[PDB]
């Protein structure tokens, strides 16, 4: 008998000030019993269980469904604190590659001797007339909240040795199994695969699937990857559950299909606690859908990763603050693509957007293949150089050019920096009554021009907005507005190309369609004149 | 030489905090760096019946190609007991800000002579990411005193003291402080006596960064002197009068916005009164005085506020309270860093955190006028510190920049 490497075991503590679980054991069946006393024999001539006394007060239920099925929830709950899949665009293409499932993996793995005891389970006797058969766990049970770690950390232990000693191959491990890859000749490269089996049936692990793989949802080909085919469910009735369902395949699905788009369909589950409901859709909500039908229509592939060649990404602006993404080195081949939408906001503008996009990508590519691509943006530089260097905010953007792919990202309007000479001056003001919500806004000019609008339904804020709106339609190509309002000019001041508010868009509008704009801002009530809020105090 | 003991806050669990993704030569660099600390004996791998973990990266620090291991302990440092030793929470050398010159060096590298407490090493527990999950991340604890623990320097302050023992009693003209893995120390001298006598220090603790502390100041508020002024010029005048009628007590704008009544053109000028002038003259007089009762709390926070000027400009403000400002100044620095804001933000974010360290012995709670996911993204790559402090986002644009400009 060659003799077999000794596996170190993990020391194991229970959360402080917590004992080990004690639950009675629940009637079963005589066919379940002896099917549980056969496995349970098997297994203590196999090694993995123990025998014990009366001396162990701790109980872990047990079922049969044959195969036995302990229930360590309690034991998982009263357990100590134990210490992302690798997404195929980032592996590297081999000439052979190589799938391990160890077998019997954490029975493999034997478990801290003074925790032991805490596994303790019983088989119930025939009819009740006989003390319950005991056992323990010699080895890290199936569904225990430490074998997974545990058994990780011994394989990477076993592991270390063979993987400085083979540089030529390159060995990944994900939970189960062992991937293994190199770009050797074939020959070669299956010797090293039974040295490396041989390697770990040293220390007591058996091991034994070729291309396609099927994992995680992916499907591995030698020269390519792609997703396992996206089933979309057909149904008249649509249900909160199954939006969340259907969301789910579709963003899946966008990591290599260009194009999707779940907004609609995510839209419609705002604030919905609940299951079963029929919701109805948009017409946008349905065409987007067909639309995502349409592009799950021809199967498309993913490539691998070369470390050679540059790493590139694409955006485009996809409209409705959706924006999407390609990563290439090569025309035409991507490595994977994507999506951004924007975030919650009142306002907002395409920039800021993009460059949100930018860092996602940014954060996502560093993760996958440990490096920023190079980013090919529909944004002139000159647009990317007035916006940054007139911004308040700091920002940047990595290594990046230039492609002209419309819509392409603009700066609408651009407020001046200096009073305009000529330009007419409109002193705006707005007010409003808190209780009877009656309002009126307007403005007076150098000019003799004046305008007071009333209104009902309103608000402060709404109604020095709407002052400035009023400025904005009777003026000139060129103007120049006071405001003592600091709500409106924080809100003009981030820049907003878009809004939820009709009254910013419209003043957007206004403001897109003017040559120089001008803003002032003075304190209320300060007795600045031109400034009346006496007009509008009525 | 035996470790002393350490332990937690009455009721707080060691730090479990995420690992960040890292580029490929930073994992690179670390594998190498905790390769040969492990062949050291100041790191040692774990299994995983240790659930801590604490983030690490790595940086370049000036004129050295060398990578430097950083580990962020923020999370650690607050759940660390609270430091008091013998020294008594030694007080603030107030005469270090004083000093004509400060200088600046790391002595991180004496950390890794003590052993640390082996009850307390489970908390220091660290993650050496792998590119795209392929393998398991390569877990340590460490076996000495980290660098950038608050505990280190409280430690191996007794022996700092031994050794600095004979340098202080030769010449009493020089300041020393500790903070962090950082040395600082003061003195009136001249920059090539001073870094003669640098030399001297550093190959006195061998047996065993030049700031300009009294060229600082705190600035005061600046109105324009015109011969002519527009109804814009006095507008923003009255507006910034206005603002600062919060921090001082007389500051009276009435003769000046007199001036503005009626509806006029912006650019139109406005002769000054003889009121208006006695206002204005009366407001500098006002705003030359010091502000009123403004005092520092060692028991209150730092708030730092930073605003982007342009052109390389960058405006910031320390204070405890609102409108009394401990200190304020401007940031014009221009190293490389012309084409990225960011980086421009985080050597600004360091020199203000220096100052701060520097006067009042702790670091600042900084407010960034950028956005999360930017400054999240790319600060690592800029950052030459062995410290860090904290910092908070503001999305609102501030009405007060140019008030500061
Ligand atoms: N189930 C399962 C496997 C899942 C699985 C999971 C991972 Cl994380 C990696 C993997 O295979 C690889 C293992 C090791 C290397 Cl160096 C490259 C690989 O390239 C993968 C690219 N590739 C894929 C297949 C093939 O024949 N040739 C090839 O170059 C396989």
């Amino acid at each position: 008998m060659v003799p077999i490497s000794p596996i170190e075991t993990v020391p194991v503590k229970l959360k402080p000030g917590m004992d080990g679980p004690k639950v009675k054991q629940w009637p079963l069946t005589e066919e379940k019993i002896k099917a549980l006393v056969e496995i349970c024999t098997e297994m203590e001539k196999e090694g993995k269980i123990s025998k014990i006394g009366p001396e162990n007060p701790y109980n872990t239920p047990v079922f049969a469904i044959w195969r036995k099925l302990v229930d360590f929830r309690e034991l998982n709950k009263r357990t100590q604190d134990f210490w992302g899949i690798p997404h195929p665009a980032g592996l590297k293409k081999n000439k052979s590659v190589t799938v391990l499932d160890v077998g019997d993996a954490y029975f493999s793995v034997p478990l801290d001797e003074d925790f032991r005891k805490y596994t303790a389970f019983t088989i119930p006797s025939i009819n009740n007339e006989t003390p319950g058969i005991r056992y323990q766990y010699n080895v890290l049970p199936q569904g225990w909240k430490g074998s997974p770690a545990i058994f990780q950390s011994s394989m990477t232990k076993i592991l270390e040795p063979f993987a400085a000693q083979n540089p030529d191959i390159v060995i990944c491990q994900y939970m189960d199994d062992l991937y293994v890859g190199s770009d050797l000749e074939i020959g070669q490269h299956r010797t090293k695969i039974e040295e490396l089996r041989q390697h770990l049936l040293r220390w007591g692990l058996t091991t034994p699937k070729e291309p396609p793989f099927l994992w995680m949802g992916y499907e591995l080909h030698p020269d390519k990857w792609t997703v396992q085919p996206i089933v979309l469910p057909e149904k008249d009735s649509w249900t909160v559950n199954d939006i969340q369902k259907l969301v789910g395949k579709l963003n899946w699905a966008s990591q290599i299909y260009p194009g999707i788009k779940v907004r609609q369909l995510s839209k419609l589950l705002r604030g919905t606690k609940a299951l079963t409901e029929v919701i109805p859709l948009t017409e946008e909500a349905e065409l987007e859908l067909a639309e995502n039908r349409e592009i799950l229509k021809e199967p498309v592939h993913g490539v691998y990763y070369d470390p050679s060649k540059d790493l590139i990404a694409e955006i485009q602006k996809q409209g409705q603050g959706q924006w999407t993404y390609q990563i290439y080195q090569e025309p035409f081949k991507n490595l994977k693509t994507g999506k951004y939408a924007r975030m919650r906001g009142a306002h907002t503008n395409d920039v800021k957007q993009l460059t949100e996009a930018v860092q996602k990508i940014t954060t996502e590519s560093i993760v996958i293949w440990g490096k920023t691509p190079k980013f090919k943006l529909p944004i002139q530089k000159e647009t990317w150089e007035t916006w940054w260097t007139e911004y308040w905010q700091a920002t940047w953007i990595p290594e990046w050019e230039f492609v002209n792919t419309p819509p392409l990202v603009k700066l609408w309007y651009q407020l001046e920096k200096e009073p305009i000479v000529g330009a007419e001056t409109f002193y705006v003001d707005g007010a409003a009554n808190r209780e009877t919500k009656l309002g009126k806004a307007g403005y007076v000019t150098n000019k003799g021009r004046q305008k007071v609008v009333p209104l009902t339904n309103t608000t402060n804020q709404k109604t020095e907005l709407q002052a400035i709106y009023l400025a904005l339609q009777d003026s000139g190509l060129e103007v120049n507005i006071v405001t003592d309002s600091q709500y409106a000019l924080g809100i003009i001041q981030a820049q907003p190309d878009k809004s939820e508010s009709e009254l910013v868009n419209q003043i957007i509008e206004q403001l897109i369609k003017k040559e120089k704009v001008y803003l002032a801002w003075v304190p209320a009530h300060k007795g600045i004149g031109g400034n009346e809020q006496v007009d509008k105090l009525v | 030489i035996e470790t002393v003991p350490v332990k937690l806050k009455p009721g707080m669990d060691g730090p479990k905090v995420k690992q960040w993704p890292l580029t490929e030569e930073k994992i690179k660099a670390l594998v190498e760096i905790c390769t040969e600390m492990e062949k050291e004996g100041k790191i040692s791998k774990i299994g995983p019946e240790n659930p801590y973990n604490t983030p690490v990266f790595a940086i370049k620090k000036k004129d050295s190609t060398k990578w430097r291991k950083l580990v962020d302990f923020r999370e650690l440092n607050k759940r660390t007991q609270d430091f008091w030793e013998v020294q008594l929470g030694i007080p603030h050398p107030a005469g270090l800000k004083k000093k004509k010159s400060v200088t600046v060096l790391d002595v991180g590298d004496a950390y890794f002579s003590v052993p640390l407490d082996e009850d307390f090493r489970k908390y220091t527990a660290f993650t050496i990411p792998s590119i795209n999950n392929e393998t398991p991340g390569i877990r340590y604890q460490y076996n000495v005193l980290p660098q950038g623990w608050k505990g280190s320097p409280a430690i191996f302050q007794s022996s700092m003291t031994k050794i600095l023992e004979p340098f202080k009693k030769q010449n009493p003209d020089i300041v020393i402080y500790q903070y962090m893995d950082d040395l600082y120390v003061g003195s009136d001298l001249e920059i090539g006596q001073h870094r003669t006598k640098i030399e001297e220090l550093r190959q006195h603790l061998l047996r065993w960064y030049e700031l300009h502390p009294d060229k600082w100041t705190v600035q005061p508020i600046v109105l324009p002197e015109k011969d002519s002024w527009t109804v814009n010029d006095i507008q923003k005048l009255v507006g910034k009068l206005n603002w600062a009628s919060q921090i001082y007590p007389g500051i009276k704008v009435r003769q000046l916005s007199k001036l503005l009544r009626g509806t006029k053109a912006l650019t139109e000028v406005i002769p000054l009164t003889e009121e208006a002038e006695l206002e204005l003259a009366e407001n500098r007089e006002i705003l030359k005085e010091p502000v009123h009762g403004v005092y520092y709390d060692p028991s209150k926070d730092l708030i730092a506020e930073i605003q982007k000027q342009g052109q390389g400009q960058w405006t910031y403000q320390i204070y405890q309270e609102p409108f009394k400002n401990l200190k304020t100044g401007k940031y014009a620095r221009m190293r490389g860093a012309h084409t990225n804001d960011v980086k421009q933000l985080t050597e600004a974010v360091q020199k203000i955190t220096t100052e701060s360290i520097v006067i009042w012995g702790k670091t600042p709670k900084f407010k960034l006028p950028i956005q999360k996911e930017t400054w999240e993204t790319w600060w690592t790559e800029y950052w030459q510190a062995t410290w860090i402090p904290e910092w908070e986002f503001v999305n609102t644009p501030p009405l007060v920049k140019l008030w500061y400009q």
